[PDB]
């Protein structure tokens, strides 16, 4: 994603300097100088704790959003009702590469994208970017 | 099998000789480093390299071949 | 009231790792390289163990035999920020296991990856790989990383040690 | 052990430690070795560091239990 803020110091497990990085979608990540697998044996547990927490949260959220989807789909048939649209942000950047003669458009969304249309009114070449993992369909 | 092997590496370009390579204490505290005046991969670039542990800590250019 | 043997090479952090385990008041202040032998006590949560602080210097390593008998567990500190002597530590572990006493007694053993703070240190999984913790299959071991100045990591270590010496 | 023996980095991919007349502790290397050093490197009184004719490093720690 796109970094939007960087700071030093420490935020977790004082005694080890780390970098705090604010991510565009909001994921406030850290890069620590302290190892993660500090203990082992013949056979970590924080992975299991986070897994269980996400399990429970996704179960209950699935319950709620499924019931709400049912209510929304059954209430969508209401004649006079109107279906509002979820607005969202697209941090786009239509810059001009100088070493080449090619603009480099960059879309960003907080969530993940499903498909992007590129309609034009100008004879334009859409080149290939190795970093991009999308498929193309002229 | 009297010789316990510790490290075997092949990417370390260390073309020193048996006389320009000496180990001793270099910061006290009973931690001996090994200083060597290593030539170039061919003998063109004189570079002084010191080794602590088995990771290179400082290599710096030298006026002429040691 | 159990007799445990703490093991470690020269300057690997034995005196300071048994020192940080002493209570608040009785805890000593200065740590110096040791000579010959000594006696030390430290209280865990449900039990109290005793160690024999002994110098890990080369020519002062044979003495490790004397205390093999009374040992019920083995604490093995290793400088996780010491990549050179890692193979020496592996060989010391090997020659300590196959001793006629400890070869079969099935005693718990806790390895201490000391100096977790230094930026020239390895994780527990890496040191376990390079130390061959798999060549043993008769004792339930456990390796844990712990900096022996901030006192972090020793608690869970001795906790697992006691919870294994009981069960 | 008071052992002060001369070494030898032979060109046949081996190194043989030589006392007065006897050979002992002969080792092998993946390539012939151009420089050998024996001392208290790191924290061991018996370290021997050796550099291959092609580069690379090989560090060996001597155990204290030597018709
Ligand atoms: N940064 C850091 N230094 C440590 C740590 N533990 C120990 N040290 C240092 O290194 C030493 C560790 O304790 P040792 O002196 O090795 O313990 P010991 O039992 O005396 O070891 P021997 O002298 O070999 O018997 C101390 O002198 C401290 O300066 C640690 O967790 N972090």
């Amino acid at each position: 994603e796109s970094v939007t803020s960087i700071q030093g110091g420490c935020v977790g497990k004082d005694g080890y300097d780390e970098i705090v990085v604010s991510t565009y979608s909001g994921w406030i990540t850290g890069l620590t100088t302290e190892p993660v697998h500090k203990e082992s044996g013949p056979g970590n547990q924080e992975m299991q704790n986070k897994i269980s927490s996400l399990r429970s949260e996704l179960e209950q959220l699935q319950y709620k959003v499924l019931q709400e989807r049912e209510k929304y789909q059954q209430s969508s048939q209401s004649s006079k009702a109107k279906s509002a649209v979820p607005s969202f942000s697209v941090n786009d950047k239509f810059t001009l590469n100088k070493d080449d003669a090619s603009y480099s458009l960059i879309l960003e969304v907080q969530t993940a994208i499903d498909n992007v249309l590129i309609q034009s009114d100008v004879p334009i070449d859409l080149l290939d970017v190795d970093k991009n993992s999308a498929v193309v369909s002229f | 099998s009297k010789w316990l092997d510790s490290l075997s590496d092949s990417m370390a370009n260390i073309h020193t000789f048996s006389a320009c390579l000496a180990l001793a204490d270099f910061h006290g505290d009973g931690e001996y480093k090994l200083a060597m005046g290593d030539l170039g991969p061919d003998g063109r670039q004189p570079r002084l390299k010191v080794l602590k542990g088995h990771t290179l800590v400082s290599q710096k250019p030298l006026p002429d071949l040691p | 009231e159990v007799h445990v043997l703490c093991l470690g090479l020269d300057n690997s952090g034995k005196t300071t790792i048994i020192n940080k385990l002493k209570p608040s008041n009785a805890q000593s202040q200065d740590i110096v390289p040791t000579i010959g032998f000594s006696i030390q006590k430290f209280k865990s949560s449900s039990l109290s163990f005793t160690v024999f602080d002994m110098s890990g210097q080369g020519r002062y390593r044979n003495l490790w035999e004397h205390y093999y008998k009374e040992g019920q567990a083995i604490i093995f500190v290793i400088d996780s920020s010491d990549k050179l002597r890692m193979v020496v530590a592996k060989e010391e572990l090997r020659t300590l296991l196959n001793h006629p006493d400890i070869k079969h007694r099935r005693i718990p053993i806790l390895f201490f990856a000391n100096k977790m703070d230094l930026r020239d240190a390895l994780t527990s999984v890496k040191v376990s790989q390079l130390l061959c913790l798999e060549d043993i299959k008769d004792k339930p071991w456990h390796i844990c990383a712990s900096d022996a100045i901030k006192g972090e990591g020793l608690q869970e270590g001795v906790d697992w040690l006691q919870d294994q010496i009981q069960s | 052990r008071g052992l002060q023996a001369v070494m030898a980095a032979l060109a046949n991919e081996e190194v043989r430690i030589y006392h007065d007349k006897v050979l002992l502790n002969v080792i092998r290397t993946p390539e012939a070795v151009t420089s050998l050093c024996f001392g208290r490197y790191g924290r061991e009184d018996n370290t021997l560091i050796m550099t291959t004719l092609g580069g690379g490093l090989i560090i060996k720690i001597l155990k204290r239990t030597a018709k």
